[PDB]
């Protein structure tokens, strides 16, 4: 067979080093799109190696990702067991019981509100791609597309591929984060649902794993420049509900986050408003409140 | 005592939201800026560490964050290839590879002590 | 902002000379496609390609800064730029990387240990590497040596190739004003232009005026070194930065690059390496039977004969003048190095590299 | 207090003090080259070089016994 063929049976065989040394050999020609279409099929299939594979090539994700093709993906039956069919039946229930409704990016939506929580509205709720979904069906491509192929993976219970989309892409810690707390809140939901307790542990460990990665970064990030990593933690995040990187951890309930070094020093600098004593600071600002003029004397922040 | 430590320093943040979110003045005389919030929704009916940052400072900290994921990534790689068990591992199996190999390497030099005996006898 | 102001181009608009295709012009372009001053007319304009490129796919995500430049651009200027405006320091050590065009492959460890000397002699001392920064042969080697570096060793190398600007695919991709550019890393193998490599950090797109053609780049690039040996070391002892012209296989043209840098104030040494075939291999033949430099045998000039008549299929002539062209070459024994595959070429392309910069400044 | 000592025995206390920062660095030296780890360390570099050297040495007997081979031709 050609390239094609010969990948769909390597893809079939989940072997992916006769892949890697034969059907990709220097100058080995592929029909235009035929990559495209191998990627598709490795995607729905849960085929991280490969993944690896076409990526290294340049299927080149910020071209291959469409509004249809995400829809493609959170429709798949294929795969390994996953319960967005509960996650989706229980937000239908809950805001307006026959399965099989062509899942939509809407749906997909309120399923991150529901399990997200609190004050979370996300991008796919927002009324204009909604407008783009009633006039649709490089606008039809996703800007950032890693974020939404881990909130993908993360809902569809991968983690394999979830940690590789974890690798490539921007706002990686905000990316951890929600993650964390997407699993942990479907552990809860499944937990609500009196499902298996086994996906239900598996969930709350893929919750720890997310969030001790998150711990990592962030000490990575505070022994490299410290004061990059205060704005890394403080910067709005518009690509997440335009929130807050904190925001974020707090939501997620995440302990050892906040108690990390470099966070309680921003809750410090925070505290102290726009002022620079920290010395004996306690034995200061009384003297501001009962004497006025004091406030002289203070050095405020620059 | 250390899971204490651990939701005193978490509940801090809550500590410092909940006092910016409380007005300026204190309750024994909040009657005064209550008000005046109300005459903020009146002048509206009439007419925080969301740290904003301008695009070139965003640029900035997304390739720092790169750096830092990339230097994670590579440390805890370079850590299990380090670590006592991978070379013990990797010592083994090609300590496996040695034998095999330098057994080939022995039967073949036993062909070649017949053959080059045979050669000399054959000068 | 500094970089429009400073630059110039040329653009190319004429009278059209078909001679074998008649949409392709003097300039190798279409014929609808437009918009030397002989047959091709060309005009001064400012730059309109500058920035950075995300290079999208390829592995790990990258991004590297490149000009437009002309031909003509004084080096001068372009040393500001590479110093100010690419926030690099100026480096003790210059590695000029020349090879075939053709794209090609040699044995795998000698390109395994190649491509890990290489790369920890410019970890070593922060090196300036000058290539032809297109995804041709060498250039796809040192390419992969790049990527080996960027797996398992910590450093950042300024590896500043020096490309062309026709010869670039999707030449309408990097139209931009200092603006981030998206990049394909796929290469159509039906399509003659080649892609960038990959594993660079900054181009010297350089133009001439004509497109899908070479020759826009070896001169500047030439003087560009020159101008860069001129600058003094900053340790201030009264000598410049030293310079290594690297050589790997090649073909015709890279003897009279060596011929060039031999004949040349100073004397910059030259170190090849054998086993990778054609030019390099025939170097390194007549390095090992030479004798006392220039004096040469004739059963020798006869198996180099007849060694590039088998190679590089010339006919006898062209194999005499390029067999002087060696014997003119070959008179200074000292300032070629030729690191060999075992025996006593210092074992590594490191020492090779360091020592024929010591006992070529001299 | 102190003790204000005599030259001769200035020179003695310092050259017991070399004596023992000599014993102190060879001390840190064997006590490395003996902990456990850098002998598993060691171990894996040289098997490293050893399985190069012995593919070299596979190569070459083999273009040697065929050589050999073609040499029992010619007699």
């Amino acid at each position: 067979a050609s390239a094609p063929d010969q990948l769909s049976l390597a893809l079939a065989w989940n072997r992916v080093d006769i892949a890697r040394s034969q059907i990709f050999i220097y100058g080995q020609q592929w029909p235009v799109g035929s990559l495209e279409q191998a990627m598709l099929d490795a995607l729905v299939l849960d085929r991280v190696d490969f993944v690896k594979l076409l990526i290294e090539n340049g299927v080149s994700m910020h071209r291959f990702l469409t509004i249809s093709r995400l829809e493609e993906l959170y429709n798949t039956r294929h795969g390994p067991s996953n319960t967005l069919y509960h996650l989706v039946r229980d937000v239908k229930k809950r805001e307006y019981l026959p399965p099989d409704y062509r899942i939509s990016l809407i749906d997909i939506g309120l399923v991150i509100e529901y399990l997200m929580g609190g004050a979370y509205r996300c991008n796919y709720t927002r009324k204009r791609f909604r407008t783009l979904y009633h006039n649709l069906f490089e606008i039809n491509h996703f800007p950032f597309p890693f974020h939404e192929l881990m909130v993908w993976a993360v809902l569809m219970k991968r983690q394999k591929m979830a940690l590789f989309f974890w690798q490539h892409g921007e706002e990686a810690m905000a990316k951890a984060l929600v993650a964390c707390k997407l699993c942990k809140a479907m552990a809860h939901e499944a937990s609500e649902n009196d499902m298996v307790d086994d996906i239900s542990q598996e969930l709350n460990h893929n919750s720890r794993d997310f969030g001790q990665l998150a711990v990592e970064l962030l000490d990575q990030s505070y022994k490299q420049d410290e004061q990059l990593a205060m704005k890394l933690l403080t910067y709005e995040l518009k690509n997440w509900s335009n929130a807050t990187c904190l925001q974020l951890a707090v939501a997620a309930k995440h302990r050892d986050f906040i108690a990390h070094t470099c966070s309680q020093m921003l809750l410090t600098d925070m505290w102290m408003g726009r002022l620079r004593m920290r010395k004996n600071s306690g034995l200061k600002v009384i003297l501001g409140i009962l004497l006025p003029p004091s406030i002289l004397s203070l050095e405020f922040k620059n | 005592k250390s899971i204490s430590n651990q939701v005193w320093k978490f509940q801090r943040y809550q500590l410092i939201m909940t006092f910016h979110e409380r007005p300026v003045l204190p309750p024994p005389l909040i009657i005064f800026s209550h008000m005046t919030m109300i005459f903020q929704h009146l002048c509206c009916r009439w007419r925080g560490l969301k740290l904003f940052i301008t695009d070139d400072e965003l640029k900035k900290v997304h390739d720092f964050e790169e750096q830092c994921i990339e230097e994670y990534f590579r440390e805890k790689d370079d850590r299990f290839n380090s670590s006592n068990d991978e070379r013990i591992r990797v010592t083994s199996e090609r300590v496996e590879n040695m034998s095999m190999r330098l057994e080939e390497v022995n039967e073949r030099e036993h062909s070649m002590k017949a053959s080059l005996q045979t050669v000399d006898i054959r000068l | 902002s500094w970089i429009e102001r400073a630059f110039y181009k040329r653009e190319c608009v004429h009278i059209i000379p078909s001679t074998k295709d008649p949409h392709r012009c003097c300039c190798g372009r279409l014929i609808g496609q437009h918009v030397w001053s002989i047959s091709k007319h060309t005009q001064l304009s400012p730059t309109d390609a500058f920035g950075t490129i995300e290079f999208q796919g390829g592995g790990h995500s990258n991004k590297a800064m490149y000009v437009r430049v002309s031909f003509d651009t004084k080096p001068d200027l372009l040393l500001h730029l590479m110093t100010k405006e690419w926030q690099l320091e100026l480096p003790k050590l210059l590695i000029s990387v020349h090879g075939g065009l053709q794209n090609f492959e040699l044995q795998p460890k000698l390109k395994q240990v190649f491509g890990k000397g290489l790369i920890k002699a410019a970890m070593t001392t922060g090196a300036w590497i000058f290539t032809g920064g297109v995804n041709t042969g060498v250039i796809r080697h040192v390419g992969d040596a790049l990527k080996d570096h960027a797996s398992k060793s910590r450093g950042k190398i300024c590896t500043i190739g020096i490309a062309p600007w026709g010869i670039v695919e999707n030449q309408e991709d990097l139209i931009g004003r200092d603006v981030v550019r998206p990049y394909q890393t796929m290469s159509n193998p039906m399509s003659k232009l080649t892609v960038l490599n990959s594993m660079h950090s900054h181009f010297i797109l350089a133009d001439n005026g004509t497109t899908g053609k070479y020759g826009a780049e070896v001169k500047l690039r030439r003087q560009l070194e020159k101008h860069i040996s001129l600058q003094k070391i900053n340790t201030r002892i009264g000598q410049g930065v030293p310079v290594v012209a690297l050589i790997v296989e090649g073909g015709p043209n890279v003897i009279s690059i060596v011929l060039e840098y031999l004949r040349d104030t100073p004397p910059v040494p030259v170190v090849v390496c054998d086993g990778s075939g054609r030019a390099s291999d025939i170097l390194a033949f007549g390095h090992k039977y030479s004798e006392e430099g220039g004096l040469i045998n004739e059963s020798l000039r006869d198996q180099l004969l007849v060694t590039i008549q088998k190679t590089f299929t010339y006919t006898r002539t062209q194999a005499q003048h390029l067999f002087i062209i060696l014997m003119e070459c070959m008179k200074k024994k000292e300032l070629i190095t030729v690191f060999r595959m075992g025996s006593e070429g210092h074992q590594d392309i490191d020492l090779a590299i360091l020592t024929a910069l010591l006992k070529g400044a001299n």
